[PDB]
């Protein structure tokens, strides 16, 4: 959970958990064998799924395709749009997210001066 | 009066937006005191030449 | 006539201002030829007691070892005399003469001080003077007719007693070419370059309407330079001017760069 | 997978000005696509071997990474 | 940690000090030890000895000292002053080789910080500049009323990329530009304001 | 400086003689929507009580203001029309009924088009009934003096509006107004002072 | 307009 | 302005050295034709409204037909236009292109229903700029400060 969840590197939705499945659930919060709410809480860390990758695409990209974004995040389009409108909503990012092939841009489109600012910033033998 | 982003569509109906790079007051600022300065010289414009 | 290395000068000051008032004393080193022609090339700066300093710091194992030290990694030659580092008013000396006249013929009448004023002097300009022993003698130098610039001194009776027995004649000054030579961007849109022509322009506003109240209403009934120039509510108008001055060495030059 | 990280990104010598090339990558990738597009600029995005965004509805990789690598007597 | 300010009460003194040794033959990285304040950001404000440099000519793997004559003018500035340590020392311009590491190594005795290198600044002189200002004449300050690493040098020169920096770069020379144009006139004007001032007094003393 | 001057004052003076009322609120109620914001304070005027009830009794001031927030501009044209016919009246008169005209009728389609990306003849038509040729010369008027973003594309009769902000706006304003400001100097900054 | 860019 | 009596590139620089003098001078000949005539010059570049019609009132100087030809070419169709010229014919100075220039400024759009019809790199249309567009304007009035120092050399 440290060098998996704390780099910021891909994850998946339950294959990691299936994969933990006789370790991260009995081996030797999520309480429940018929307890309420230990299931919503491990619910979350389907969360910790979808809101991880998607600080990575945020971190990393600009518009992907709504069905590449839609197989990453293996979801179908509706509810990776509900996640993502969860995920704008609360300003985490700044997503030009688009029903068309337009999604997620991360880009500015006003032509602020932070690239010319950021542009400014980047600027024995004889003994 | 309500979000300056809004140009709706008839036919494939969609909604366009982030219309403006907003106003950022440097025109703004700038024009209109050239429009004072005016003020100014015709008060000069007294003194000089209502005077002269 | 007496002349310095301006090291000392520098020294002098250092020692002088880093000790204020306290008068902080030492004592220079150099060579004589003539009748007053003293070249200095280092001050030494002898040490400070509590408060008041005195004859106490002609001291044995000081200046005669440091005397040695000094003079096998350093400066050679015989000592000149002592000096004095007068705070605050410029330079008499009532106290400091019983102190340092008769300290002098026990070397050589070739032997001066010199009281210096590291407070008073903020300038590139600093107040030094030497003097003699005219402690008694009122029994030459055509000098181009008594040399100018001590009959205008800050004339000043005790001062000018006091320079009965003083008698100062010159500093001079040397230095090399190395010495003088030795001494001889961006931050675009961060928030810099809007709000400080956000700032500025909004008082060319309100400031322009105030420069437009002040051409309103002295084009007429204005006498008497406008009341003195209104040393009351300043400053109407060359605040513009200032206001001009200010971004058209910034919004231009460093931006010039820019390209 | 570490062979194909460094020396697959190290055949990142475009000083095509602005390096930008995914279509060298489909050809020196011996691999099915996006997945060799993605995830090994993902791997070498989050340590640092290679910085710089992706876009791949252009498929088009921007980078401007740093790594200070070769002798290079004839460089 | 921080840089190295200056004052050139040390300046003038090393330069007197080669002034001293520049007889016949011996030029020599004349090392000398300097006393003032060390902490954040200093010079260490005063020179002191050197115990003068002398090798054979060239051959330089032998030493000078005293450690208590370190102590006799560090020791003894202390009646003067208390308010110095030893970091600073310097030598000729402008080679340095491993003697010189050898007396930052050898000859340590507290000296974490004295390069005469990232500690890269010559200073202000604060509040002794008066002995600084008298000392600026004859021509003035201005005149007064006047692999790896080359590696990485180029990842970040490339930009002729107008699409969307050109575009901007373009649009904040237009604004700033119009800036001047705006107080290019207000200045105008007051100036004008001068001239009717001239012509009115110099009318009246028709 | 007319409107909210008129607008923020109620009036009363000596029995109102100067004022001289069936008159004032109604001058309110246009000159407002020439330079009054079409949102700031047109719901100051709207949802204002103090004009609304003496309005009431001035029903053509009135329908001439409730047809534009309504959008029935079939009526809006023909309340306009009247207020061309009590232009005759007030003595501030000619280029100040010509410009209201010309202003109340750039507002009035500008007003129209905004919310729109694209916007077809049929319900530009539909604004009146005035059909095809008034709105085509007239439009291309105003975009030939440029103070609306539209165009008369009529490749396929529909009407297109982006809208390029006021960014340009003042560039544009500032090249007369800074040649008017130099010029008046120029006028003086010779000999002649 | 680095050689275009008196007022002194 | 007698050097202003073919060029247009400084007819309006040689107008505002023309327009100077002239408090009270003629009534015929000199401080009548410089005016008019110029401003005539200064539609045959192409400037029209809005320096032109309240500026009028000061001269009024028999003031039919050359204004009428400034509106003439502020609408810019050769149907009235032709009896501006036509029908007066007298008006003098006989020394057309250019009041098509000014509807054809517009198009029916763009092209105009592919490349035909009639009336009678900054991928914005040109609104302003940051760049190169803008500068030239800008560059204006610091040019007219520096040449308004000689205010400096007067007294």
């Amino acid at each position: 959970l440290l060098k998996l969840f704390t780099t910021m590197e891909l994850m998946r939705w339950s294959t990691l958990v299936e994969d933990y499945g006789m370790e991260l659930r009995k081996g030797s919060t999520d309480v429940f064998g018929s307890t309420e709410e230990g299931e919503k809480r491990w619910k979350d860390l389907k969360n910790r799924v979808v809101e991880h990758n998607i600080r990575i695409m945020a971190k990393y990209y600009t518009r992907i395709t709504m069905k590449r974004m839609a197989q990453l995040l293996d979801l179908s389009v509706d509810e990776s749009e509900a996640f993502l409108s969860n995920l704008v909503v609360n300003k985490t990012i700044f997503a030009k997210v688009d029903r068309l092939a337009g999604i997620i841009n991360f880009q500015r489109p006003k032509d602020p001066n932070n690239l010319l600012n950021d542009w400014s910033q980047k600027l024995h033998n004889l003994q | 009066d309500k979000k300056f982003h809004g140009i709706l569509d008839q036919g494939e109906g969609v909604l366009i937006i982030f219309d403006e790079p907003p106003v950022d007051k440097t025109y703004e600022a700038a024009l209109e005191t050239i429009q004072n300065m005016s003020k100014v010289v015709d008060s000069l414009y007294n003194k000089a030449k209502k005077l002269t | 006539q007496v002349y310095i290395s301006s090291l000392a000068l520098l020294k002098m000051l250092k020692h002088g201002r880093a000790g204020v008032p306290m008068e902080v004393m030492g004592l220079m080193l150099g060579e004589f030829v003539d009748d007053y022609t003293v070249r200095v090339i280092d001050v030494f700066a002898m040490p400070q007691s509590g408060t008041g300093v005195s004859v106490e710091a002609v001291d044995p194992v000081f200046q005669a070892k440091m005397l040695d030290m000094l003079k096998q990694t350093g400066r050679p030659e015989m000592v000149v005399g002592w000096y004095h580092s007068h705070p605050g008013f410029g330079c008499w000396l009532s106290g400091v003469d019983i102190n340092t006249q008769q300290s002098f013929e026990a070397l050589s009448e070739r032997a001066v001080a010199v009281v210096v004023d590291p407070i008073q002097s903020v300038k590139g300009k600093v107040v030094i003077d030497a003097f003699r022993l005219i402690n008694a003698n009122m029994m030459p130098r055509q000098t181009t007719s008594n040399l100018g610039h001590l009959n205008k001194p800050s004339i000043q009776a005790l001062i000018h007693g006091l320079n009965r027995h003083y008698y100062s004649i010159t500093i001079n000054y040397r230095k090399n070419e190395l010495e003088q030579k030795m001494l001889l961007l961006t931050l675009q849109d961060y928030s810099e370059h809007c709000k400080h022509n956000e700032s500025v322009v909004k008082e060319m506003l309100e400031l322009a309407k105030n420069y437009n109240k002040a051409v309103e209403e002295e084009d007429k009934m204005t006498p008497e330079q406008l009341a003195i120039k209104n040393v009351g509510k300043q400053d109407p108008k060359r605040h513009l001017e200032e206001h001009v001055d200010v971004l058209m060495t910034s919004n231009i030059v460093q931006c010039l760069a820019a390209m | 997978r570490k062979i194909q990280l460094l020396c697959m990104e190290m055949t990142f010598t475009r000083p095509a000005n602005h390096r930008q090339l995914t279509f060298e990558e489909i050809a020196k990738s011996a691999k099915i696509t996006v997945n060799e597009v993605e995830l090994l600029v993902m791997k070498a995005l989050s340590v640092g071997l290679v910085k710089g965004s992706i876009d791949e509805v252009d498929k088009r990789v921007h980078m401007t990474w740093v790594q200070p690598r070769v002798l290079d007597l004839q460089q | 940690v921080q840089k190295v300010v200056v004052h050139p009460l040390v300046l003038l003194s090393v330069v007197d000090h080669f002034n001293r040794i520049g007889k016949v033959g011996n030029q020599k990285r004349v090392v000398g030890v300097l006393l003032g304040s060390w902490q954040k950001k200093v010079l260490d404000v005063s020179n002191s000895f050197a115990v003068p440099f002398d090798e054979d000519d060239k051959d330089d793997s032998v030493w000078f000292l005293d450690h208590d004559y370190l102590e006799n003018m560090y020791g003894m500035f202390k009646k003067v002053n208390a308010r110095e340590r030893i970091v600073g020392w310097y030598h000729t311009g402008p080679k340095l080789h491993k003697n010189d590491i050898a007396i930052n190594e050898l000859m340590k005795r507290y000296c974490p910080n004295s390069v005469l290198h990232v500690t890269s600044e010559i200073g202000a002189e604060e509040a002794e500049e008066v002995g600084v200002e008298h000392l600026l004449r004859d021509i003035k300050d201005t005149t007064v009323g006047t692999i790896y690493q080359l590696q990485d040098v180029f990842n970040l020169l490339p930009d002729v990329s107008l699409q969307e920096f050109v575009k901007a770069f373009y649009l904040k020379t237009n604004d700033q530009m119009v800036v001047v144009y705006l107080a290019s006139l207000i200045r105008s004007v007051v100036a004008l304001h001068n001239l009717i001032n001239n012509k009115i007094a110099n009318r009246d003393a028709e | 400086q007319a409107a909210e001057l008129f607008l923020d004052t109620v009036s009363t003076f000596t029995s109102y003689e100067l004022m001289d009322y069936k008159t004032f609120v109604t001058y309110t109620v246009y000159v407002s929507m020439i330079a009054l914001e079409r949102p700031d304070l047109r719901e100051k005027v709207i949802k204002g009580a103090e004009i609304l009830e003496v309005l009431h009794s001035l029903p053509a001031v009135r329908q001439y203001l409730f047809s534009l927030y309504e959008c029935r501009y079939s009526v809006f044209f023909q309340s306009l029309a009247v207020v061309e016919q009590e232009m005759k009246k007030d003595w501030l008169f000619a280029p100040h009924y010509r410009y209201y005209v010309r202003e109340m009728r750039i507002h009035a389609y500008s007003q129209l088009l905004e919310s729109y990306r694209s916007l077809t003849l049929g319900y530009m038509a539909e604004a009146f009934g005035v059909g095809v040729e008034f709105i085509d010369q007239e439009l291309s008027r105003f975009i030939a003096a440029g103070r609306l973003h539209c165009k008369i594309d009529k490749v396929n009769e529909i009407v297109e509006t982006n809208r390029p902000d006021s960014k340009n706006w003042q560039y544009q304003e500032t090249i007369k107004k800074g040649d008017l400001l130099l010029n008046r100097v120029q006028k003086l900054s010779r000999v002649i002072n | 307009q680095v050689i275009e860019y008196m007022i002194v | 302005y007698y050097t202003g009596r073919l060029e247009y590139s400084e007819a309006r620089r040689t107008m505002t050295n023309a327009l100077r003098k002239a408090p009270q001078h003629t009534a015929v000949g000199f401080k009548q034709t410089v005016h008019k005539l110029l401003i005539v010059v200064e539609l045959l570049l192409g400037e029209i409204p809005d320096r032109l019609q309240f500026r009028q009132p000061s001269l009024k100087r028999s003031l039919m037909p050359y204004f009428l030809l400034t509106q003439a070419v502020r609408t810019g169709n050769l149907a009235k236009f032709n009896q501006v010229l036509d029908q007066f014919g007298e008006k003098f100075q006989a020394d057309i292109i250019r009041l098509r220039h000014n509807v054809i400024k517009t198009g029916v759009r763009m092209i105009s229903l592919s490349y035909s019809r009639i009336s009678l790199s900054k991928e914005m249309i040109d609104i302003y700029s940051t760049r190169e567009p803008q500068l030239a304007f800008h560059q204006r009035i610091s040019f007219c400060l520096d040449i308004h120092n000689m205010s400096v050399k007067a007294m």
